[PDB]
């Protein structure tokens, strides 16, 4: 008997998590994003598909800011994208709160890193449905 | 349920034909000790808007927070941050008003003195006061603590009713400010001779002097004064 992928948390026999491998699915599904490192800086582009002629160009803009000095793209579902996002603000601010500096890229990418882990703990929520490319300048 | 402990003194302010000025000297006090000599208490905001703040030093420096956090979050996803929808002075102070009032509502204020000074996006000259009680007024002339006392009298003589805004320049006003930090040096034991001083102009944008001093000081008939009734050398 299967049935290993009907449930968020559950490993598979040999050790996989299915609803994981599913959430790849919808972001292979997405719109390509990318990100180039250069040697003081980072540049993020998307490609946004235009549906229709009614989409009014320039305005539904893909691509976030987190505090003053950090990017997110992201492919897949993209309301889930912009959770991802919420979340890396309020802990953006949490982080500039307690230690007044703004926050380092790797210190950044942890806490959207445990964020989205979390998302495979439990059988009450799902997980993302997007990979988000990200970073920004910082001390070093 | 508080008290200030490290405070600043009078902010005062005043609009004329063009915009808006609002000054505040560099002391933080630590009740009759002048503890502290480089404390800045205009925070611009944008570019169209300055915060005067007086009353407590560290409740001064969480309203900082409080502001760079507005500039942080009104950036987010709008792509209109720099052009239309820009913070406008009413909002900020709108914002300010509202976090002053809750707090005094908990009964446990920020305790200070506020005037935000700043050129609306029309073009139209924002200067408001909120303080500790949440109380809000705008006048053409606005001055806190002391500086309501010594300064609006002066301010007032040169602009007097709303009438007398689109009369003044900002030649005009500059002098009517600088002249009255100095009658408050001279008279206020927590002032100081340095002081910030900032003119938000609808055409000129916004200029921020550091590091002014109160100039011209009359001290020289003191030396003809001896005794306190009847001595004579
Ligand atoms: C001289 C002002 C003054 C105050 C606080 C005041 O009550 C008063 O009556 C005077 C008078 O000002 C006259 C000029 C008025 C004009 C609008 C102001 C000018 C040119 C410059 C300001 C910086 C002057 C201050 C408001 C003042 O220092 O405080 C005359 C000069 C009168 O001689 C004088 C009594």
């Amino acid at each position: 008997g299967t049935g290993y992928d009907l449930s968020n948390s559950v490993f598979s026999p040999d050790g996989r998590n299915f609803q994981v491998e599913y959430a790849v699915k919808a972001v292979e599904n997405g719109t390509t994003s990318i990100g180039i490192k250069c040697n003081d800086g980072v540049v993020f582009a998307v490609e946004k598909l235009i549906t229709s002629k009614l989409l009014v160009p320039q305005k539904n803009v893909k691509i976030q800011v987190v505090d003053r000095h950090i990017g997110c793209v992201y492919s897949g579902l993209i309301p889930d994208g912009r959770h991802l996002v919420n979340r890396g603000r309020e802990e953006a601010a949490s982080f500039k709160k307690l230690y007044k500096t703004p926050i380092p890229i790797p210190a950044f990418a942890d806490r959207l890193g445990q964020y989205v882990q979390a998302h495979t703990l439990y059988n009450s929520v799902r997980p993302f449905g997007v990979s988000t490319i990200f970073g920004g300048v910082d001390k070093n | 349920t508080q008290q200030p402990i490290v405070t600043g003194t009078s902010v005062i302010s005043m609009k004329y034909d063009n915009g808006v000025i609002i000054a505040a000297d560099n002391l933080g006090s630590y009740g009759s000790l002048l503890r502290f000599n480089g404390v800045e208490r205009l925070i611009p905001v944008g570019d169209n808007t300055v915060v005067g703040i007086s009353g407590d030093i560290s409740d001064m420096q969480h309203i900082e927070r409080l502001l760079k956090d507005l500039v942080t979050e009104n950036a987010y996803d709008n792509p209109l941050a720099d052009a239309e929808e820009a913070l406008e002075p009413s909002y900020i102070f709108e914002y300010l008003a509202t976090v002053m009032y809750q707090r005094r509502s908990k009964m446990n204020p920020l305790w200070n003195a506020i005037i935000v000074a700043g050129v609306q996006s029309n073009g139209d000259q924002f200067l408001r006061y909120v303080n500790l009680l949440g109380v809000t007024y705008s006048s053409p002339t606005l001055a806190t603590g002391f500086g309501a006392h010594m300064a609006n009298p002066l301010l007032r003589k040169v602009v007097d009713r709303e009438s007398d805004i689109p009369k003044t320049t900002v030649q005009v006003a500059e002098e009517a400010i600088v002249n009255a930090m100095r009658v408050l040096y001279y008279r206020d034991a927590r002032s100081s001779r340095n002081f910030s001083l900032a003119i938000i102009d609808k055409n000129t944008g916004l200029t921020f002097k550091k590091n002014l001093q109160v100039e011209n000081m009359k001290w020289d008939f003191a030396k003809d004064i001896k005794g306190y009734g009847t001595q004579k050398i």
